[PDB]
Parts: structure tokens; sequence; C-alpha cells
RNA sequence: AUUCCGUUAACGAACGAGACCUCAGCCUGCUAACUAGCUAUGCGGAGGUAUCCCUUCGCGGCCAGCUUCUUAGAGGGACUACG
């Protein structure tokens, strides 16, 4: 729900749920994407679409626990991603 | 030679699956449950004549 | 007032399409169901039951879906699935004629106020006029049509213009010129696939409900609305009393009855199993006694159910 | 008590006759509140289901276990008039309902206990066994037909006559009859590979 | 067994995602509708097909049934979801931090901020 | 038509069922199913046919089922 | 049933399976039958009280009626529909 009203408000695109893989890197898939910037919840939660943007010169944005996986991550948002 | 009925069926037993195994209530006395091995078709309901009762009855396979 | 239950009648074994009385008052009702067959009963108030079967038709070979009784009532019109239309001779339970044209399901018959004229509705999309002889005089199959099942058709009881007025499934309602066979007025009000129509015994109010579960009010004269009443189900059934001046609905939930005077619920009928003695279960059909003292009710559990004033 | 109008072959009532053995009462059809028939010829399909045939009459079921051998086979008239010919038979040396004393023959034939084979890879090894009450009333009647049978053939005597006194000798333990011998000597089996 | 293919799931999915509004609780008139809006090569098929869509709008009048999306079913589910109460689930009015967040806040400077009080 | 058994199996259904029909068209539909009813506790076969027919043969063996006998050697 | 539900670095597809087609099983509902039948009638034979009545057989009616029985075209019917 909070990406959703991110993306209403700040006018981005959101995904919500499970990630297809091969989204940004399968060109011939019909929800190919080629964004150019990357927010996310939770490293932890969101490898694949943070492993599948590191094929793709795609920045990353991530809200990062204290036990949050930094790889990949530019720009990460030392927070409690875990409650609601 | 006692009288039991059958309460639940617990599955096939043998290498051929000939016998069923079932779990017997005697009707003589309602709180003694025995384990026997039937031969041929038994269903839920079922009486069975226990020519003896001492035997505890033990997978064939 | 209120009503309660009198009896049931345990004939039929599908659903109850349709109910027929007799404009004398006499004891006989004729049913159709969705078992193939027509039910003619002999009303018993006395005795463990209402009623009796005194015979049973099955000449049609699909559901029946309506059944109307002739002004001498000694002739019986009831459509069937097949799309058949025969007169049934309530004599010694033979059909009388055959009616052929029909190309898909028919689901609604009605007999002229002379009983010189026949209106059947059918899935095709048409309305046809047939005589007793058995010709259709005229088919309603163009551009003015509807574009869905016709599923009700009705006269109008008023002599002095004879007119038709036939809902459909596309959310439009239909008046015809009976004189011309063309269209007199056009009523579009409603969200949902209208499946049943009325008219009150003067001529002047039009019921129609459907899907959307609100009941929409027309003028014959000019076709202009007048209020609508909610149901809060899918409506399948409506008639006008003869003489208390109400308007009972059958919908899924359960039977309702509004006073027009003062658009508040008379009563509200709800089935109880446990008093008599397919999950989903309500009424199918219903329509009031001749003196308007007794309500005949048809259920999907080929049951029918009388309340009494 | 159940009065029924139905009598088999319109000689034999169902009246006062009942089943005196509480395991096999539930598979034995030969009560007048359990669908009595006039003859044990019905046409009816009772292997469409597990347990079905339960249902079939116990008089049609000697009878369909009367055609065995294949010169026999499908001749069920034959067995019908043999049936018919040995209830006649049973009524006149016993003074009892004939349908009385084929229960009572069930009931006595049927064994109780049996030895499993167990194991495997060439090993002759057993051990004793309960019997269903349903397959206690196949047996029951298999061993009665085939003691009929075999006392029936290379001899003077009739089938229906050996059938007869087959079902009268069974009907009591006498260990006159093949079916009494046959259970005994199963039950002496699984008594020893206990 | 009775599993229908992925032909058959396929054809009632669509069939109710498109004609929601017309469809019954009733297998006949399934049919029929279907008969109406749908071409289908075989009668059995057509009967498969209404059957599993009756099913499957049996299913959905429970609640929401994954693989359909229904305009309508959506619509009122974002009404629902997009309603706030009178007052904000958060209280700054009266804030419970341990010590350590106080030191915290005192190294931020954020040492007087209103609503926050030591356990 | 048939043999000596389906020919009679045949005519009791006939027999029951034209019985059945006339107490419909010609009795009161009370008494039709009474008899109905009677007639359906004992046997339902008196009023339904009963759909077996013979399953057509198939090559490699002598009936539907059965095979040719199989050897080795 | 690699049939489906789902899980998922896979997403979308193409064959096989299924669908399909033939035969059989239900239709007192439709069309139509002197190269298929039924019903009643007219006449005739036989029997029974021998006229009239009853039972059973044989022969005609393309202007006696009809399609239950037979044939074969169109359709309906089952979808695990309902508990
Ligand atoms: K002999
Ligand atoms: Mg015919």
């Amino acid at each position: 729900r909070a990406v959703l009203k991110f993306a209403q408000y700040t006018g981005a695109n959101a995904i919500a749920g499970r990630h297809t893989p091969g989204t940004f890197t399968n060109q011939l898939q019909t929800s190919y994407s080629e964004p150019r910037l990357l927010i996310l919840t939770d490293p932890r939660t969101d490898h694949q679409p943070i492993k599948e943007a590191a094929l793709g010169n795609i920045p990353t944005i991530a809200f990062c626990d204290t036990d949050s996986p930094m790889r990949y991550v530019d720009i990460g948002i030392p927070a409690n991603n875990k409650g609601k | 030679t006692k009288h039991a009925i059958v309460v639940k069926v617990m599955g096939r037993t043998g290498s051929r699956g000939q016998v069923t195994q079932v779990r017997v209530k005697f009707l003589d006395d309602q709180n003694r449950f025995i384990m026997r091995n039937v031969k041929g078709p038994v269903r839920e309901g079922d009486v069975l004549t226990l020519l003896e009762s001492e035997r505890e009855a033990r997978r064939l396979r | 007032e209120s009503l309660v239950l009198r009896g049931t009648m345990k004939a039929h074994t599908d659903w109850v399409t349709a109910i027929a009385t007799p404009i004398d008052n006499s004891d006989m009702i004729v049913t159709s169901s969705r078992d193939k067959s027509l039910i003619v009963w002999s009303l018993t108030k006395d005795g463990p039951q209402y009623g009796v079967p005194r015979r049973r038709l099955t000449g049609h070979g699909h559901f029946v879906q309506d059944v109307v009784l002739s002004s001498d009532g000694m002739f019986a019109l009831s459509g069937s699935w097949d799309g058949e239309l025969r007169l049934w001779d309530l004599q010694a339970g033979t059909t009388a004629r055959r009616f052929v044209g029909h190309t898909k399901d028919v689901l609604s018959v009605a007999f002229s106020v002379d009983n010189r004229q026949i209106v059947s509705a059918s899935r095709d999309k048409t309305i046809k006029l047939w005589n007793t002889l058995g010709e259709c005089k005229y088919t309603i199959q163009e551009g003015d049509s509807h574009s869905d099942w016709v599923s009700c058709v009705r006269f109008s009881p008023n002599t002095l213009q004879p007119t038709i007025v036939s809902g459909s499934w596309d959310r439009t309602v239909k008046i015809w010129n009976l004189t011309n066979c063309k269209l007199r007025s056009t009523l579009a009000g409603h969200a949902g696939y209208v499946n049943t129509v009325a008219v009150s015994p003067d001529g002047s109010l039009c019921a129609s409900g459907g899907k959307d579960g609100t009941i929409l009010l027309w003028d014959l004269a000019e076709g202009k609305k007048l209020y609508s009443l909610d149901a809060g189900s899918i409506i399948h059934a409506l008639c006008f009393s003869p003489n208390r001046y109400w308007l009972c609905a059958a919908t899924e939930t359960s039977i309702k009855i509004w006073d027009l005077e003062s658009k508040s619920i008379v009563v509200d009928l709800k089935v109880d199993l446990k008093q008599e003695s397919n999950k989903i279960m309500y009424c199918t059909c219903l329509s009031w006694s001749a003196d308007g003292s007794t309500l005949f009710s048809g259920y999907t559990d080929g049951l029918i159910r009388v309340w009494g004033i | 008590k159940v009065h029924s109008d139905v009598m088999l072959f319109n000689r034999w009532t169902y009246d006062d006759v009942q089943i005196n053995d509480i395991s096999v009462e539930d598979y034995i059809t030969a009560t007048a509140s359990k669908h009595p028939v006039y003859m044990p010829h019905t046409a009816g399909r009772y292997q469409a289901k597990r347990f079905r045939k339960a249902q079939c009459p116990i008089v049609e079921r000697l009878t369909n276990s009367l055609m065995m051998h294949g010169r026999n086979n499908g001749k069920k008239l034959m067995a019908v008039r043999i049936i018919k010919h040995a209830m006649e038979i049973i009524h006149l040396l016993t003074d009892q309902n004939p349908i009385q004393v084929i229960v009572d023959a069930v009931i006595n034939s049927g064994p109780r206990e049996d030895a499993t084979r167990i194991g495997s890879a060439g090993v002759v090894r057993r051990q004793a066994v309960d019997i269903s009450p349903l397959r206690r009333v196949n047996q029951a009647i298999y061993l009665l037909t085939t003691g009929a049978r075999e006392s029936a053939f290379r001899n003077i005597k009739t089938i229906a006559e050996c059938l007869a006194d087959e079902l009268i000798n069974a009907a009591k333990g006498s260990s006159n009859s093949y079916a009494i011998k046959k259970k005994d000597e199963i039950e002496r089996v699984a008594k020893a590979n206990r | 067994g009775r599993v229908r293919t992925k032909t058959v799931k396929k054809s009632s999915r669509q069939v109710i995602e498109r004609y929601y509004s017309k469809m019954t609780l009733d297998f006949h008139t399934n049919k029929k509708i279907l008969e109406e809006v749908a071409i289908i090569p075989s009668k059995r098929l057509r009967n498969k097909i209404a059957g599993f869509s009756t099913h499957l709008m049996k299913r959905i009048q429970k609640g929401p049934v994954r693989g359909i999306s229904l305009k309508l079913q959506e619509e009122e589910r974002e009404r629902r979801m997009d309603f706030v109460p009178d007052e904000s689930a958060i209280q700054t009015d009266r804030i419970e931090v341990d010590k350590e967040t106080i030191d915290l806040l005192a190294s931020l400077g954020m040492s007087e901020l209103p609503g926050v009080v030591l356990k | 038509g048939g043999g000596h058994t389906s020919q009679i199996y045949a005519i009791r259904q006939s027999i029951a069922k034209a019985l059945v029909a006339f107490y419909q068209k010609y009795v009161d539909e009370q008494q039709k199913k009474e008899i109905k009813d009677i007639l359906v506790r004992y046997d339902r076969t008196l009023l339904v046919a009963d759909p077996r027919r013979c399953e057509p043969k198939k090559f490699g063996g002598r009936g539907a089922r059965a095979r040719f006998q199989k050897s080795y050697r």
C-alpha cells in the first residue's frame, strides 16, 4: 500500500507483490521495463530485482535495516523496513 | 470366541495388500481395543468373530 | 394486514416456472415447471394438503417457462425451451394446437383480453402474434425490437387502446401499438437485465424488475417513470393485487409486498423449513387468486406455497 | 413382526426367518424386510460397486454359484430349477422352512479364521488372519456348492438331492457336510500357523 | 477423474471477466448465455465451460478469486481502501522511548522534543 | 427380438409401464403415483430399461476382452 | 494424463494428452414413411350363449386415423448439475 500511494502521488510506477524474473533483462517479455531508477522497501526480500538491476545499469534506492545486505544498493536509507 | 466391531480401517497390509489392518472394539467390553489383520473386504461397522483375542496384529510387510 | 402460510403442494419435481389462476375462482389451477410437465391441480382447503394434482401433461420436450389460462378456463397456453407453443385442453389432457416459428427458447406467453390473439417472447430477440388457428400474423424482429432476450411480455388490460409491454435483457422496456404492431413508447431506466414485467388491473402502472434489484414503475399513457423501489436482491416475478392495490415481487432473498399509496413494504415473506416439517432456494413465480384472498408462489424446490389473508 | 405377501416360488414365506449371527447378519438377504423376491432370478447389476452384492438374495447367490465349471456356465434356468427342487426336498426331509435351513447352512459353513501367505522369495511362511463377514459368506456359499457338485459327479444321485443333503448337514454342524469339514480344516490350519 | 483442462478454465475465466453482468448461478441459463456470447465447436465443451463458469461464479460470490479481474470488485476494494480514520493512528502527544533513544536525541540535540518521555 | 429371458423381462416392463400410463391418463393421479411407488419399491427395472448391451469384439481375441493364448517358446 | 492448482530465473509458445470423429445407451418432444408398423372399422373363417355379444385368425381401404412399436435426418440430453 505504501509503494502504491508513493507511485500515485509522486507519479512513478509501482509493482506490488512478486517480481517477474527477466523484467529488466528479457527485452521480448511483455512486462519488459527500462527504469532509470529503482526504489525498494527491503534489499533482503527484494533481492531478485536488485540482482536484475545489476545487469542493466539501473541505480537503486532501498530502505535498509540494521541487517540488510548493502550489495548493489546505491542510496541506502537506514530505517526499520519491517513495521507497517 | 469373542465378537468385536470395526471402528476404523488403518489400511492395506502385506506384500500384495492381501489383508487389511483394522481397529476393532470388543462388544462385551466397550473399553478394550485390539489390533487385527482381516482377510477379505471389510468396512467400518463390521463385526468379526475372534477365535482368540490375545494376539496383537503387526504389519505383515 | 398480514399474510400467513396456508399449505403446500408437492407434485412438481423441478423448478416451478409459472402459475395460472382461473378467472371464475375455481379450485383448479395450472402451473408449469422445469420437469417438462404441466400439472392441473384440484385445490382442497380441508385435509392435510391445500391441494392435489388432478392431471399432468407432458407434451413439451424441454422446460416449460410460462403458462396462462384462457378466460373461459377450458384452454391453457404454455411455452417451453424447445421453442414451441401448444394450446392445452383441460378436458382430456391432450394438446389442442401447436405453434411453430420461434427459433430459440420461449420465455413469455400471454393471452389477449378477447382470447383471440397470442403473443409470445423468445430468446431469439423476437415477438410474434398468433391467432387461435396457429399462424403468426406479425413478427417483431426489426431495429425497433430489443437486442437481447425478450424475458416477459404482457397485454394492456385497457381495451380502449390494445397495447403490449415487453421487457428484455438489454435494460429496455418497450411498448408496441397492437393496432399497427409498431413501437409506441420506449423505456430505458434499468442498469441490469429485466426478467419480469407486470401491469396493473386498471392499466396505468407497469412494474419492471431484474438484476439491479430496483422496481421501476412506468405510466402506460406516456412511458414516464414514477419512482423506484429497491429490493436488495434479484427480482424474478411481479404481480399486481386484483383489488387490494398492492405490489408483490419475488426476489431471491424473499417475497416482499409494497403498498403503492404509502410505498412501504406491506409484508416480507421468508420461507422457513422448520414450520412445514438445493441450498439456493427462492420464489420463481407468484400469482394472486381470482378474488385476491390467496397468493400462490412457485419455488425452485418443486413446491408451491400458499399465502392467505 | 414384519409381514410380506411376497413368497419365494409362491410356496415359501420369508416371515419367521431370522438370521442368528450378528457377524454376518448385514451380509445375508433372506428376510421379509430386506427386499424379498419371488424367484432367485433377478438380472441385477451387483458388481458395480464394492459390497453391493451383499444386497443380492442369498438364494440367488447360491443359484449363481451353482453355474460353475464351463459346461454349466450361463445356464441359470437349470440352476434355479435345481434350487427349487433342493428346497422342496429340504422341506420334505426336515419339515422346516427351506430358507431358514439355507441361512443356517451359510452361517455354519463360513470359516472365521485363515492363514495368509507372508514373506517372499520362495519362503513358505503363513500367519493366521481374521475373515471379514462378507468373505465368510462368500466362502460358505462356495464350499456348499462345491460339496454338492463333487457329491453329484459320477453318481446316480441327482444334483438337487446332493444340494439338499449338503444344506441339511450344514444347517447343523454334523461334520458329514463337505463344507463343514473344509471349514474345520481351514480353521485347524489357521490355528497351526498362529 | 474430472479435471478441467486448460482450455475450459481459460474460456470460463475470460467469459466471466467479459460478461460478469449477465452471469447467473444456474447452469442452464449460463450455458444459454455461453451459446449466445461465444462460439464453442462442441456441445460437450460448451457444457463443461458452463459448469466451470457456474462454479467460478459461486466461488466469486463468496469473495475474490485469483486469476479473475472484475472491474466492480476492484473499484469497490479501492473505494473501501482509500478511506482514512477520523484520527491518525500515530500518537505524537505521548512517545515512550528507552534511555538509548534519549541519548540518541541528545546527541542530535533534540532533547526537548514534546511528548518524549522515558519509560 | 431378443431371447427367452429378455422377452419376458421386456414383457413385464411393458405391462408395468402400460398400467402406469393408463392410470395416469384415465385415472386419478393419486392412484397412479401409488402404483408407481409400489412397483418401484420392488424393482426399478419394472419401469426403467436396463441399458446394458453387447460389447463389440476386438481383433486379437475371440471376445471383447478375452485375447488369444500367448506362447513364448 | 507434463491434467490442473500452485511454487517459481523464468516469460511466452509448438507437438503429444484432452478436445475431436464413429458406434451403443434416453426422447410417447420435431419432419416423414403402400420397400415399416400400430389402432379402429368393413367383410369372411373357427370357437363360445352361435344372429345381436365375447375370443382368436385371414383379406382390402394411396380419401380411415396415427407414428408407441421399425427406419433415419435435425435437435435435446450430463455439466459431477444438486446435497
Ligand atoms: K448325479
Ligand atoms: Mg416413434
